[PDB]
Order: C-alpha cells, then sequence, then structure tokens
C-alpha cells in the first residue's frame, strides 16, 4: 500500500509547484514595488491571485493527509501550514463579509481627513501632517487635537468595522479548532508535538504577564523621567504623580516615545552619535553603505552576498523618474534570489537600515536550504529580532570605529552613553507597555472577555494602569481607539514586536557571549567574532523546520523568552533613571485624569 | 571525438531524458574541453585530469543534461538526490570525469524555461546507467489511478529557470564522460 506519511510525496510536488509559483509572485511583486506603472500591479495582483488560488487547492489537497499519522518533524509542519485552512472555512458571505470589513477598515485607516475648526477645508491624514504634528508640534493643544479629532471621526466610525470583525474573526478561528482570534494568532507560538519543547497558546499569555512583570520598572522609572522631563516642556498640564497625557508621546498612539528624545534628553549639550555628516566627506555612494554591510556580515562567517543580489536589487534609490516603494525591504523571492528594496540616501539611520534589511537576507540565505513552507522566521519575532540585532551591532560607536567615520579618539562619555541608551529606550521601552496592553486587550476581546459596552473602558483603564498613559478626554464605547493604530485595523498580530523586542535583546546577549564582550552590552558589536557567526547561523539554518523554542534554546540558551537580557542591556540608564528619579514619584495613579482637573 | 560539439549542443537534453552519444576511436584530443568555458565542476574521478591526453581508453559516451546548481554534486558516485536516485544514477565505479558549467542564459527565460523536465517521482531508484524515458503517472499512493488529482501525480517535473536564479538554482550544462573498455 502507501504510508499515510506519503504526504512526504505530495509536500514534494507541492515545493517545486509553491517555489515556482511563489517566485512569480514575488518577482511581479518585486518590480512592481520598485518599478510602479498599470501594468505593473495588474501583474502583481494576477501574481498573487494565483498564487493565492493555488494555496487553496493544496490546502484541500493536503486535506486528505491527517496529522495524527505523520511523524517526522518536519512533514507534519508542512502539512499543519497547509491545511491550517484559515479564512476558507468561514462560510461564503462571512469570510467576504469579513474580507469588506477588513478592506473598509484598511481604507478608513489610510484615506481618513481630521481638520481643524477654523479651516474645515485644510484637512489631513495621519500619514501627512497629522504624524508630524504628533512628532513635531509638540504642543498640548495642537496635540490634543489631532489626537482626539483622530479617534474621532476615524475610530469611531471605524468602531462598528471593528466590532463585526471581532465577532466573525472569532467564528473563522473556532472552526479552525481554536477558541477565539487571539487563540489563532498565538497559534503561531504553539509548539507542541516536541518533547520537552511544548509551547502552548496560553503559555505565550502566560509568558508576556511574567515578563513584563520584570519590564514594570525601567519602564516606571523611565516613565517617571520622561513625565519629569515633560513638566518643563508642558509645565501645566501633568501631574507629578498621575500617568502622561497620550498625546504627549511623541505620536500619535503613544507606541514609541522616540519622538519625545528631544525633550527628554539626558544631556542635551552632548550631541548624539550621528555620522551622516561624517560619511559625507567620505563620499560613500549608495553600494558601499552595503559594502561594508555584507563586510560585516562576512566578518562573523555569515557568507558573502550573491552576484544576482548586487544586479537585482534596487540599492541605488527609485531613480527619480519610475515610482518605487521605499520602505526597507529585504526581498527572498524565491529560487536563490535574494534582493533588498531600499531607497537609500546616505544617512546614519540608512546605514543601521541597510544593516538590518541585510540581517533579514542573511537569515533568508540561511533558511533557504530548508523547504518552502517552512522557509520563515521559527516565529513571529525571530526575523524582525535578526534584523535589529544587527542594527544594535552596527549602531555601536566602537563599531564605527574600524570603519573611518568616527575620528580614531573619540570616547562616548557616559553622557553621550545616557544619552544613546535613553534614546533606545524610548524607542524599546515605551512600546513594551503599549504591545503588551493593546495585544492584552485584543485577547481578552476575542474572548469576549471585553464585553462591547465596556471595550473602551477596559482599553483605558489597562491604558492607565500598564502603559500608564490617561486619556486627555473620556472616550464612551463610541470610540474604538486601538483600531486607531495600523495593525489593529488591518489584522496584525501585534504582541509579535514585544516577543521580538525579548528575543533580540536575547540574541544581542548570547552574541556578546559568544563574542567575549566584556563591556556593557549596548557598546557590544558582535563584528569580527566568526565565533558569534556560528551561534546564530545555527538558529538562521532553522526555518520554522525546529520549533521556535529550539531555535531560542540554539542561539541564545534558554527554552523560553527572557526579558533579563533585556534589562542586562539597560542596567546602565537603570541606574542612573534612579538616580534622576530620587525626588520625582516612579510610578503613575490610574486615578489622575486632565479633565478631571 | 566530438567535443567541440557535444557540450555547445542547443537545447540539451532534459535530466530524465539525458542524451547519450558514443565517441568511437578518432583524434582523442579532448584535451581542448579545457579551453572551452570556465567549467563550475571538472572532476575526474576514475581518471586524473593531468592524464586525460596520455591514457587511452577503447569506448566514450558523452551523457550530456541540464540540471541546478543544487543539484551537480548529485552527479557523483553514490551522492542519493533526485538527480541520482530517479533521473541520472553513476555507477560507485565511476570511471570518466563530471563536466558541468552555467548555462543561465543560453538555457534560461524570463517567463520561465518550463523546457527542462526532472523526474521529482518514481517507484524503484535508477540502477547505473540506466534511462527512464517513460512518463506513465506515478501512483504516489495506493488507490490505483487513472489521471492526476488524487495521490497520483505525473512523474516529471519542469524545472522553471529563471534568466535569474540562484547559481544552485541556475541552469547547468552537464556533458558527463563515459568510458568503458571491452
Amino acid at each position: 500500500s502507501t504510508i499515510e506519511e506519503q504526504a512526504k510525496t505530495f509536500l514534494d510536488k507541492f515545493n517545486h509547484e509553491a517555489e515556482d509559483l511563489f517566485y512569480q509572485s514575488s518577482l511581479a511583486s518585486w518590480n512592481y514595488n520598485t518599478n510602479i506603472t498599470e501594468e505593473n500591479v495588474q501583474n502583481m495582483n494576477n501574481a498573487g491571485d494565483k498564487w493565492s488560488a493555488f494555496l487553496k487547492e493544496q490546502s484541500t489537497l493536503a486535506q486528505m493527509y491527517p496529522l495524527q499519522e505523520i511523524q517526522n518533524l518536519t512533514v507534519k509542519l508542512q502539512l499543519q501550514a497547509l491545511q491550517q485552512n484559515g479564512s476558507s472555512v468561514l462560510s461564503e458571505d462571512k469570510s467576504k463579509r469579513l474580507n469588506t470589513i477588513l478592506n473598509t477598515m484598511s481604507t478608513i485607516y489610510s484615506t481618513g481627513k481630521v481638520c481643524n475648526p477654523d479651516n474645515p477645508q485644510e484637512c489631513l491624514l495621519l500619514e501627512p501632517g497629522l504624524n508630524e504634528i504628533m512628532a513635531n508640534s509638540l504642543d498640548y493643544n495642537e496635540r490634543l487635537w489631532a489626537w482626539e479629532s483622530w479617534r474621532s471621526e476615524v475610530g469611531k466610525q471605524l468602531r462598528p468595522l471593528y466590532e463585526e470583525y471581532v465577532v466573525l474573526k472569532n467564528e473563522m478561528a473556532r472552526a479552525n479548532h481554536y477558541e477565539d482570534y487571539g487563540d489563532y494568532w498565538r497559534g503561531d507560538y504553539e509548539v507542541n508535538g516536541v518533547d520537552g519543547y511544548d509551547y502552548s497558546r496560553g503559555q505565550l499569555i502566560e509568558d508576556v504577564e511574567h515578563t513584563f512583570e520584570e519590564i514594570k520598572p525601567l519602564y516606571e522609572h523611565l516613565h517617571a523621567y520622561v513625565r519629569a522631563k515633560l513638566m518643563n516642556a508642558y509645565p501645566s498640564y501633568i501631574s507629578p504623580i498621575g500617568c502622561l497625557p497620550a498625546h504627549l508621546l511623541g505620536d500619535m498612539w503613544g507606541r514609541f516615545w522616540t519622538n519625545l528624545y528631544s525633550l527628554t534628553v539626558p544631556f542635551g549639550q552632548k550631541p548624539n552619535i550621528d555620522v551622516t555628516d561624517a560619511m559625507v566627506d567620505q563620499a560613500w555612494d549608495a553600494q558601499r553603505i552595503f559594502k561594508e554591510a555584507e563586510k560585516f556580515f562576512v566578518s562573523v562567517g555569515l557568507p558573502n552576498m550573491t552576484q544576482g543580489f548586487w544586479e537585482n536589487s534596487m540599492l541605488t534609490d527609485p531613480g527619480n523618474v519610475q515610482k518605487a516603494v521605499c520602505h526597507p525591504t529585504a526581498w527572498d523571492l524565491g529560487k536563490g534570489d535574494f534582493r533588498i528594496l531600499m531607497c537609500t540616501k546616505v544617512t546614519m539611520d540608512d546605514f543601521l537600515t541597510a544593516h538590518h534589511e541585510m540581517g533579514h537576507i542573511q537569515y533568508d540565505m540561511a533558511y533557504a536550504a530548508q523547504p518552502f513552507l517552512l522557509r520563515n522566521g521559527a516565529n513571529e519575532g525571530f526575523h524582525e529580532a535578526v534584523g535589529e540585532i544587527m542594527s544594535l551591532s552596527a549602531a555601536t560607536p566602537k563599531h564605527l570605529k574600524s570603519i573611518g567615520l568616527l575620528s580614531p579618539d573619540f570616547q562616548e562619555d557616559n553622557e553621550t552613553e545616557i544619552n544613546f541608551l535613553l534614546k533606545q529606550a524610548l524607542t524599546i521601552v515605551g512600546t513594551l507597555p503599549f504591545t503588551y496592553m493593546l495585544e492584552k486587550w485584543r485577547w481578552m476581546v476575542f474572548k469576549g472577555e471585553i464585553p462591547k459596552d465596556q471595550w473602551m473602558k477596559k482599553w483605558w483603564e489597562m491604558k492607565r494602569e500598564i502603559v500608564g498613559v490617561v486619556e486627555p478626554v473620556p472616550h464612551d464605547e463610541t470610540y474604538c481607539d486601538p483600531a486607531s493604530l495600523f495593525h489593529v485595523s488591518n489584522d496584525y498580530s501585534f504582541i509579535r514586536y514585544y516577543t521580538r523586542t525579548l528575543y533580540q535583546f536575547q540574541f544581542q546577549e548570547a552574541l556578546c557571549q559568544a563574542a567575549k564582550h566584556e563591556g556593557p552590552l549596548h557598546k557590544c558589536d558582535i563584528s569580527n567574532s566568526t565565533e558569534a557567526g556560528q551561534k546564530l547561523f545555527n538558529m538562521l539554518r532553522l526555518g520554522k523546520s525546529e520549533p521556535w523554542t529550539l531555535a531560542l534554546e540554539n542561539v541564545v540558551g534558554a527554552k523560553n523568552m527572557n526579558v533579563r537580557p533585556l534589562l542586562n542591556y539597560f542596567e546602565p540608564l537603570f541606574t542612573w533613571l534612579k538616580d534622576q528619579n530620587k525626588n520625582s514619584f516612579v510610578g503613575w495613579s490610574t486615578d489622575w485624569s486632565p479633565y478631571a482637573d | 571525438c566530438p567535443f567541440h560539439e557535444v557540450f555547445n549542443a542547443t537545447r540539451f537534453a532534459s535530466v530524465y531524458a539525458w542524451n547519450r552519444t558514443r565517441i568511437s576511436n578518432c583524434v582523442a584530443d579532448y584535451s581542448v574541453l579545457y579551453n572551452f568555458a570556465p567549467f563550475f565542476a571538472f572532476k575526474c574521478y576514475g581518471v586524473s585530469p593531468t592524464k586525460l591526453n596520455d591514457l587511452c581508453f577503447t569506448n566514450v559516451y558523452a551523457d550530456s543534461f541540464v540540471i541546478k546548481g543544487n543539484e551537480v554534486s548529485q552527479i557523483a558516485p553514490g551522492q542519493t538526490g533526485n538527480i541520482a536516485d530517479y533521473n541520472y544514477k553513476l555507477p560507485d565505479d565511476f570511471t570518466g570525469c563530471v563536466i558541468a558549467w552555467n548555462s543561465n542564459k543560453l538555457d534560461s527565460k524570463h517567463s520561465g524555461n518550463y523546457d527542462y523536465w526532472y523526474r521529482s517521482f518514481r517507484k524503484s531508484k535508477l540502477k547505473p546507467f540506466e534511462r527512464d524515458i517513460s512518463t506513465e503517472i506515478y501512483q504516489a499512493g495506493n488507490k490505483p489511478c487513472k489521471g492526476k488529482g488524487p495521490n497520483c501525480y505525473f512523474p516529471l517535473q519542469s524545472y522553471g529557470f529563471r534568466p535569474t536564479y540562484g547559481v544552485g538554482h541556475q541552469p547547468y550544462r552537464v556533458v558527463v564522460l563515459s568510458f568503458e573498455l571491452l
């Protein structure tokens, strides 16, 4: 006869067809993202629709092979990825109903106008202006406006769409033998079937609470310092014992506090590291800022970049004629073709982001040997974590001294060493409470834990207790403040950022141990340490073939995600924020409210 | 003594239906192969690359086909795969050479070179120097069939060569040679 595991032969047939069709879909997606034309976008949509139909039919075929009779630790994972059968088990005008709901939420988020009472015709979307307003205005009025009015003319109309989205995704997940759509999202972290490595779906919730608990003080001290440095830019608008107004956090939602850097500077007279003014006297072109990134990756052992990467990736900017999406994107087209779509203007940020995208591409080359369905990060937050650890290793002032950007006489005073580390802690920390709170709210809402007539309540309760951010005006249930964020009104799991932060700092700590680093973690670059090359590549070679806990053990050494490397990263500046807040009341009171005055 | 040609044969056979051409007694001046192209792989197992000219044999075959770069190594004594298990098996006592060179343009198209086929599925592994031109549907399962759609599958599989692919994915022309003595 024939073993039920014959799915092997089925997966061998699927993989060749998947590799060829995905390459066509990605190549069509590539030449559009660099060369937008009507014919290019039509080709991209045609290839994507063909690829999606191919996945649908292969999932229907893979329905025939039960995972119960499969035991190979890799064939079962590919069969699971195929016959996951998500959004196709849902009824015809249900997944489609949601489909239109998803499209409507996407278009309301992308195309949504907000404008002042005085000039009702000068209206701006959160992308143009509104964004800037939150990053530049640094006002309390101009910032309280464009915040409430973003939640009112956009969040209120996103509310019914999200209320139907939650329920429709609920039956979509329950028909997939889940309990809610939060469980469907956590199913990427499911690991069962592996002796020892048995990460369940609810264990993700368990460990995010048990890591946010250790994240609390670092945050509470950072939040207290930011509050103390926001009572001299908004002197009569923030209580020294209360939370932070949500419109004073550098952006629309308070996700990242990186735009509060100018206000909250440890030492404003000491300039931060920025080699943009240094690598224009070296006349670096677009290629070289990548040529010395590849060097970095061949410093640690990661192989060279393929000849089909310099001759096929648009690293010299769109070119002022064709239209080209400029998001720094590493692209794994298919059969051995790795490119980066990145519009590189000479700038330190572009240098670090080039290192980021090359880390992404190196990871793609590493797990290219795996079967197609196992060609991805072992979970949500490994690929991005690799990218950011490459960025961190590139951004260290010691790395920019073998490279002739900084003169061979520089020495960051603890001053800029706290300046840079707080600049990083406004991005890293400040989004961990935001990410954890938002995804925890979504997780409860999906299981209905949060009654609809209480959604906003719980939202703005959590913001007061978890993030320590008070709403500037009371939001009744007509609002959908979470949906005002991109990842909420676009069906994107958001815990990937929290897990990715934990993973990236574990990766950095482990690679610095492998590199025999001696000083602080933030001063550590992995460069020239081939032993830290064959310590992450042992995980990079593993895609979804092995459980993400096993991959973490391979690279870090711990079975489950840990926050201690993140805290060890910020132990300096943790001592400094403990010293600075000796007078400031560390923490916040959830009772405080701007309107409560 | 055909070597100025067997190698530069357009439309090389595909690997499942590899083309064998016999080399009779002639001038035997195949030392000129070193001056054709920068071969990706030139592996002489039973004979030495420096001993090609002086050593003499009786009969020679020029087995030619096209594979990927991740599959050139599979053309070796042993070294299991799909190119060795089901398409082109080399005997463990192989005495000839292995000559593979890239042809990512000579044999690639931007829309797809769905012309070079390799057999991914087969009942038994190929014996050394065996050809399996037969293209009857594979069972890949146990309910005997009549057409594809169930576990039954088409034995052959295209390559999908792009004018652009990873080196190990790029097309590679391999005019292997077969020495034998009577």
